[PDB]
RNA sequence: ACCGGCGGACGGCUCAGUAACACGUCGGUAACCUACCCUCGGGAGGGGGAUAACCCCGGGAAACUGGGGCUAAUCCCCCAUAGGCCUGGGGUACUGGAAGGUCCCCAGGCCGAAAGGGAGCCGUAAGGCUCCGCCCGAGGAUGGGCCGGCGGCCGAUUAGGUAGUUGGUGGGGUAACGGCCCACCAAGCCGAAGAUCGGUACGGGCCGUGAGAGCGGGAGCCCGGAGAUGGACACUGAGACACGGGUCC
């Protein structure tokens, strides 16, 4: 009886990363195909609406957001359905706010307020890296966004690192490499919102992901997925991460 | 009738101030909207063509009702954000 | 249509019964049986998901190379052997497999001719 | 050459272009140990692994068999009672998606 | 067989109607769309009828027509027999969608005595 | 009102059929496609042609439908360059656990783009600013296709079943691997640990009962699968062989 693509998305069926009523309605907006998955994004319309509080309803919320009021990346974003991701700065220029979005210890995904200062700076783990046509290095990183540069600068960068990049403006600012020692924040799993220093990396047969332990300031030691851990600093944390 | 403002916020996206208030009363009616608007802005000093009561809700065996309301910087605004239903039912539009 | 889905047979011997009908993705097309002619007869098909396929239904030039990648566009004659059919070779069809001999001596083809809308072949030295 | 398997390749050299050791096919997902039970059709084996199953009303296990097709590279000739290692691959017959890899211990 | 048949002047886009009972009905009876036929031998008195100064080479086009039941004529089909057709396009079928395709009844080009009406375009 | 774009393949309803990779779980696709959306790196040059609406004339009981003239586009077609695919010979620059992958250099060929279109504000003009747009390449993202291991009914007053059947070589076709199909080579494959055949039934999350073990059900809500009077077929589209689209019995 299936023909072709999901256009809804019951409430009781949306991810459990969101912070919504499953009971309250019957449907939920059905995010867009954008920068993040699925599990790691919520529409635009529910952080104005919900998170937020600015909008009562979906039309006041749609008519904000096409009245330019609200950024993301520093780059105005006008559709409701738009997906939101972790390592996000969200911007609100009339209010003057600022914010970045983080899971929490449960999975969930909440906005930590950031400095004026500090907004202007997205991480982003270089998911892959591949040649292009010509003789030109693409970087694609863990938002799906893509960079480019040059076959000098190959060796700059490697898989599980992460880059800081000026936005809107799109410019690298500084690159933090994955070793020991390094500062990594971690984005999901059962150990998601810890934080620590990177103790040692190990290896498997076969397609079997890396694991990578982790010692937290307190001196626990714990393990998750090298993808999964998030490089954001060298020595101490350069992304406020409460 | 006593009106004490709970809560009073600033919308700057909306050019608007929600105000959450608290109507307590004895065995009493419960207040009119036409009441509790002139009440409410005499109180507040706010612009009388510029405030709609969204709701003024009373509770099973109680002596406070609760109520919400919004006054706008401008009718044009208010205009055009209030949907037509509650503008009517708050008496603003002739219908 | 030519269906290609699954078997109606399990391994065991044993007879399956269809749970659905048979649906648009899994149909293929009728084979292109390339002849040799004097001149080039080619179509364009359009295939799953709006992409698309060359078909050459008559082939009269091969591209030809030989052992240092020195190509040379040179006709076509006549088929010599096609291990695919016992009767390809005396129906004088093109296929992946197939040898020829051409101006410049015997050749092996080495493309599919049904899928790219080219004949490429090796020298046979 | 390493295929991702910690496991010795064979001694000596094969041309079959389905082989993971000297060919074109690749090897990804499990990978199983069982014994060789079939070896009559043409460069294919039967691979039997057995392997114990609770039930939980009796609280007692039972003897179960695993049967499994997997493609004989030139290279590996698998004989019957042969304990081989074998992994998946892409659908290479009707019934074979396994391919041996090493022979563990030969009958 | 009394025909009603339509004459087109293509230099004024102005059709008239001319209705034909018999005799000369019996020289239409059997043509084919894409045939040329005088207009004196209709008896047909086109320059007053479209009051004009018509030159004297007048030539009659016929390029299709209709039936007692409406079904129009394809100019394509062959024979004077009525058909019916799986049409996506062209005469005696309107599409309405991108692709589809519905059965329609039509008839042959020649002209048979089943016709009731047929267009014709003035070539000078 | 008409041409033109998008949508109409989602949602809504039912449990007929199905003992099956249909469903549940874990993995694989390095064997594959994807309009809408996101990022980066590039481009938008020159021509040509119909016709809707409208006008004249109708036909047909209706449903529908003919002929002639005059037009526009983000409508259609052609040329040009980028780009796509196949194959042969060389270097090893990248991701990967591992390259029929990707990148670079030559050679033979096939195929082969666009809409600087629209709106607003300035500017004497020129020109400028902004908003929504068009095409190609590499990635994502979204929805899927296909494949594997394991798991979940009763009958032996059903013991033998299978012949494209099981495997191979060479090819065709597919978006993709595959007896999916084809041409030849072999005798293979399943089974008392219950094959084959027959009965019943949409599978699961779950629900009813019991102190528990367990027994029984699995319509309402969610996920997945099938159907649109019973069958069989194709057209347009990224997606259908399509409940309020099409053809035949
Ligand atoms: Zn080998």
């Amino acid at each position: 009886a299936r023909k072709g693509p999901k256009r809804h998305l019951k409430r009781l069926a949306a991810p459990t990363s969101w912070y919504i009523e499953r009971k309250a309605y019957k449907w939920a907006v059905r995010p867009r195909p954008g920068p993040h998955n699925m599990r790691t994004s919520i529409p635009l319309l529910y952080i104005v609406r919900d998170y937020l509080g600015y909008a009562k309803t979906a039309r006041e919320a749609r008519k904000i957001l096409n009245e330019g009021k609200f950024l993301v990346d520093g780059r105005v974003r006008k559709d409701y359905k738009f997906p939101v991701g972790i390592m996000d700065v969200v911007s609100i220029p009339e209010t003057g706010e600022h914010y970045r979005v983080l899971p929490n210890r449960i999975g969930k995904l909440i906005l930590h307020p950031i400095s004026e200062d500090e907004a202007f700076i997205k991480p982003l783990r270089i998911r892959n890296k591949r040649m292009i046509k010509g003789a030109r290095v693409q970087l694609n990183f863990h938002d799906g966004t893509n960079h480019i540069v040059s076959i000098a600068e190959k060796d700059n960068y490697f898989t599980s690192y992460t880059v800081l990049m000026k936005v809107p403006e799109r410019e690298i600012l500084e690159v933090l490499p994955f070793e020991k020692g390094a500062y990594v924040f971690v984005t999901q799993g059962k150990n998601v919102a810890r934080k620590g220093r990177i103790v040692e990396i190990k290896r498997f047969p076969m397609g079997w992901p890396d694991v990578v332990t982790i010692e937290d300031e307190e001196g626990e030691l714990f393990d998750t997925l090298k993808e999964y851990a998030f490089v954001v600093g060298t020595d101490k944390p350069k992304i406020s991460l409460p | 009738m006593e009106i004490r403002i709970k809560e009073i916020k600033e919308n700057k996206l909306i050019g608007r101030k929600e105000i959450y208030f608290e109507i307590y009363h004895p065995g009493e009616p419960t207040p009119s909207r036409k009441d509790v608007k002139g009440k409410l802005v005499a109180m507040l000093d706010l612009n009388p063509e510029t405030t709609v009561i969204q709701y003024i809700r009373s509770y099973f065996g109680s002596y406070i009702s609760k109520g919400y309301a919004k006054a706008y910087d401008s009718k044009e605004r208010m205009l055009y954000i209030e949907p037509e239903y509650i503008l009517i039912r708050d008496g603003l539009i002739e219908k | 249509a030519i269906w290609q889905g699954r078997s109606l047979k399990k391994p065991s011997g044993g007879r399956i019964v269809l749970a659905r009908k048979k649906r648009k993705r899994e149909l293929g097309r009728e084979p292109s049986n390339t002849r040799v002619a004097e001149q080039d007869k080619r179509k364009i098909i359009r295939t799953y998901g709006g992409n698309r396929k060359v078909r050459l239904t008559a082939a009269a030039y091969a591209n030809v190379f030989d052992k240092s990648g020195k190509g040379r566009k040179v006709r076509i004659i006549r088929v010599i052997e096609n291990p695919a059919n016992r009767q390809f070779a005396r129906r004088n069809i093109i296929t992946k497999g197939a040898i020829i001999e051409t101006e410049i001596g015997k050749a092996k083809v080495t493309s599919r001719p049904g899928q790219d809308g080219v004949v490429n072949a090796i020298l046979l030295e | 050459r390493d295929i991702g398997l910690r496991v010795q390749p064979p001694a000596e050299k094969c041309d079959d272009p389905k082989c993971p050791w000297h060919g074109n096919l690749k090897i990804h997902g499990r990978v199983f140990e069982g014994i060789v039970v079939s070896d009559k059709p043409r460069k294919t084996v039967t691979v039997e692994r057995q392997y114990y199953f609770y039930l939980n009303k009796y609280e007692r296990y039972e003897l179960r068999r695993s049967k499994i097709h997997a493609h004989n590279p030139p290279c590996i000739n698998a004989k019957v009672g042969d304990k081989v290692l074998i992994a998946e691959t892409r659908p290479l017959s009707k019934t074979k998606h396994f391919v041996v890899v090493a022979v563990l211990e030969r009958a | 067989a009394t025909f009603k048949l339509v004459i087109s002047d293509p230099k004024s886009g102005i059709a008239k109607q001319v209705e034909i009972t018999g005799a000369e009905t019996e020289k239409l009876i059997g043509k084919r769309i894409g045939d040329q036929i005088p207009a004196k031998e209709l008896n047909i008195n086109l320059n007053e009828l479209f009051g004009k100064e018509f030159p004297e080479d007048v030539k009659l086009e016929i390029r299709g027509g209709t039936d007692k039941d409406g079904f129009p004529m394809r100019p394509d089909i062959h024979g004077p027999r009525r058909v019916r057709v799986l049409l996506s396009k062209g005469p005696g079928f309107r599409p309405k969608e991108k692709g589809e395709r519905r059965k329609k009844t039509v008839r042959g080009n020649t002209i048979s005595p089943e016709i009731v009406q047929v267009n014709v375009k003035l070539v000078y």
